């Protein structure tokens, strides 16, 4: 079961190229797309080696890199051009589909800010139209700017069956622990975030051998399909889980969790892991929903020997509804500040519904 | 728990139980109207009964297991 | 109860549980609380061997009438305790548990 | 449980700094906050090691000392400036309280004589309002001086839930048996009492394992919350128990006790303790209240191996009312010698209630 990636816009193409850089270096694959001599199941992201990428000015910079052998601004301006070359790009997807044994999903890497915003909106609809049987995960990035962001939500709220990365919170981590004041620097964390996000897929393990094996635990209902991330190493398991849940480490700018996933990429002794949960549960350090039975997920891995304990956490927190409000709050200010202008109005409605669904989810009686 | 007969003869009922439910959802594409709902409420009267039945069994080694299921004290309300 | 520092934290964590009747009490839940106390207090800096034997037992009302520690001992060391010292310590532990909750009640009123 | 200490004014920081220096040596903790190699409970005061301190010119003397790796004169000016930085200083405490496992108290080290007098009275009102379940023990130190001395007395009689150390008895003991004739020399004596006051919270004992255990034993009624100290060695327990009742050692410049707590920090014989109390009852060296049944408590302890028989006495003596009359009397003499000036007489009114409360406590019918 192979998963192909899709990169749009400036942000998407820049981080995806670096996403591969971290990925190819994680394995023994030289920049010229060949294995170096110097276990790790590489079928999901590579074909026989060649990566299953579909990329869409900046391509010159990539073609000038040593990796040459590895292969408008309004939402209306973006959506218009995408319809025109619809059949052009869908040839690439089709030829890559049947060339794959059993296609499983469609990772999408783009920023909601400009061509990637509209083109991604066009893609997600058309992707669901032709393919109804394929998971669609997206690595969307958050920041006339508000209008582009709200339109993408309307598509992301019903099409993408499954992460958020906000620059303002990411940039704050830069001045604190990295002292940058640069995109090429803040993107480095994204690569570490993205690569660690899919560690259990490439290394053969007992479970979590498919994208469905990961996300299906978090999303309880197709309306609550948003996640947030956490990464501690910037050394027992208890040391890790404590440092994850601190609000200073998460990548976000009453409220409670729905489900938590823990990714451990170290060589820690696995006898004490059930002990940390005991002490952590007693500390009652994190609150949870009272309606649905769920728990905290923890999964091990192994670090690349060709490259010490790390740790990443996947979170589905109802506090993410706060971020949406800011976009909607700003837009309402714009609607009173300046061919039908109704598509924005319908989206305005559907995004408001999601805010209520999260707010209703923290109730003892969210169901019905 | 392969040697522990009581738990191994109760969870076993949970095993083949999902086969029936998963088939029920896959054996059609419409709403559960043609005696599916009539078949749906059959298992929940047994499953939820089998659910809390297991709960009394664990109340040496189960401490590592029951802790995970009881992280949100949901079965405490059962 | 010769530790004092550990039993203090252990009486603050069992308060929300033991107030309920005994019928809703199950041993598998309290062990996570006991394990939490041994980690927070000064009892963590201790020999891992003796910490392996310290557990809980449920006497057979209210949660403040069926809770007690056991510290089971088997092997060669069991020839000094001989199943009678363990039937005497528990006979003592009740009187030290009552005279300990009758004090933390009276420092709560105060 | 944990305890966060607050140090206000020049007096607080010094006697607080000497308090941490004595404690860091008692434990195996080097001045650079690293454990040295070389059983004592150190989680109450130290955070895994760093002291749970909140310091508030003199700060530079601490930052230049080898211990850098371990972290007007009108009462109205002290009260006013605290109002302006209310949210600032309350932001370092909130995180210090939250970040704590399960907060228990708020030890306060200050002198009532200029800014620590006012800013101290201000925090004492805010603390009780913000948290009503948190004990506030204050190690006040007695010396426009008469005014500021009683103003804080108004706040210390309703806010603080519980130890006076008067400099006059400090000067007398200094010249008597220490031959000083100096601030740096009297501080060696007070810090010896503080580190000995909480000698039952750093070592797991049979009884008095919580801060509310030391308080509720002595204080019978929330108004009578002033205690005094006694420390003899500057041998059997009978020698120590007799030397503590000598007024030559009590650090205070009819009358009877309400409850006494004796702290024996030696290796003394545990069976002779009841024998000493028996001879105390016969010779009748101490008299108590006639109304309620009052007893004397004695507790043993174990000295740190890394850092002889000592002894400390904590008692609630009705003679402490005498100190208040001295402050009260001097005020009226200043009130006839020179916006509304109505805050003073309200303070003057409430302090007189405590004095009458004390003098009525030594009667066989103190009830009602």
């Amino acid at each position: 079961r192979e998963i192909i990636t899709l990169q749009l816009g400036q942000c998407g193409n820049q981080i995806g190229f670096e996403f591969w850089k971290q990925l190819c270096a994680e394995h023994g694959i030289s920049p010229e797309g060949i294995v170096e001599e110097f276990t790790d199941r590489k079928d999901v992201f590579f074909y026989q080696y060649i990566p299953r990428a579909v990329l869409l000015r900046v391509i010159h910079s990539i073609l000038n890199s040593p990796y040459a052998k590895l292969y408008g601004n309004n939402w209306a301006s973006g959506f218009s051009q995408g319809e025109k070359i619809h059949e052009d790009i869908f040839d690439i997807i089709d030829r890559e589909a049947d060339g794959s044994d059993s296609l499983e999903g469609f990772v999408l890497c783009h920023s909601i800010a400009g061509t990637g915003s509209g083109l991604g909106s066009y893609l997600l609809e058309r992707l669901n139209d032709r393919y109804p049987k394929k998971l669609v995960q997206t690595y969307s990035v958050f920041p006339v700017q508000p209008y582009n962001s709200l339109l993408t939500l309307k598509r992301l709220t019903q099409n993408a069956d499954c992460v958020v990365l906000d620059n303002t919170a990411l940039n704050r981590i830069a001045t604190d622990r990295l002292h940058i004041q640069s995109f090429s620097q803040i993107n480095q964390l994204v690569s570490t975030i993205m690569s660690a996000s899919t560690t259990t897929l490439r290394y053969p393990g007992y479970m979590n051998n498919d994208l469905i094996g990961l996300i299906a635990s978090l999303i309880p209902t197709p309306r609550l399909h948003f996640l947030m991330t956490g990464y501690t190493p910037l050394t027992t398991v208890l040391d890790v889980m404590r440092r994850l849940l601190q609000p200073k480490n998460v990548m976000v700018s009453n409220h409670c969790y729905i489900a938590i996933l823990n990714i451990i990429q170290g060589e820690v002794d696995p006898t004490q892991v059930h002990k940390s949960l005991q002490r952590i549960r007693e500390r009652k350090l994190a609150n949870f929903i009272p309606w649905g039975p769920a728990s905290i997920q923890v999964a091990l891995s192994r670090k690349s020997p060709y490259l010490r304990v790390s740790g990443l956490m996947m979170a589905n927190h109802t506090s993410i509804s706060s971020l949406f409000e800011r976009t909607c709050r700003q837009y309402d200010k714009l609607r009173k500040r300046e061919d039908n202008f109704d598509e924005m109005d319908t989206s305005r409605e559907i995004v408001q519904q999601l805010i209520d669904e999260y707010h209703a989810a923290t109730r003892p009686d969210y169901i019905s | 728990f392969i040697l522990l007969k009581p738990v191994f003869h109760c969870l076993n009922e949970i095993l083949d139980l999902c086969h029936s439910f998963c088939s029920l959802v896959s054996q059609n594409l419409g709403p559960l109207d043609e005696r599916g709902a009539a078949q749906l409420s059959i298992l929940v009267k047994g499953f939820s009964r089998q659910s809390s039945l297991l709960f009394k069994i664990l109340s040496n080694s189960d401490l590592a297991q029951l802790l995970l299921r009881l992280d949100y004290n949901k079965y405490y309300t059962q | 109860l010769g530790q004092g520092d550990f039993i203090r934290h252990l009486m603050d964590l069992l308060k929300p549980e033991l107030v309920r009747p005994a019928t809703t009490l199950y041993q598998h839940n309290l062990t996570g609380i006991l394990e939490t106390a041994v980690r927070a207090t000064n009892a963590q800096f201790d020999s891992p061997e003796i910490l392996r034997r310290l557990d809980v037992r449920l006497l057979e009302d209210t949660g403040w009438d069926v809770f007690s520690l056991d510290y089971h001992v088997d092997g060669p060391i069991a020839t000094v305790f001989t199943r009678e010292c363990m039937s005497h310590y528990l006979r003592v532990f009740n009187f030290l548990w009552r005279a300990k909750r009758m004090e933390y009640i009276l420092t709560d009123i105060r």
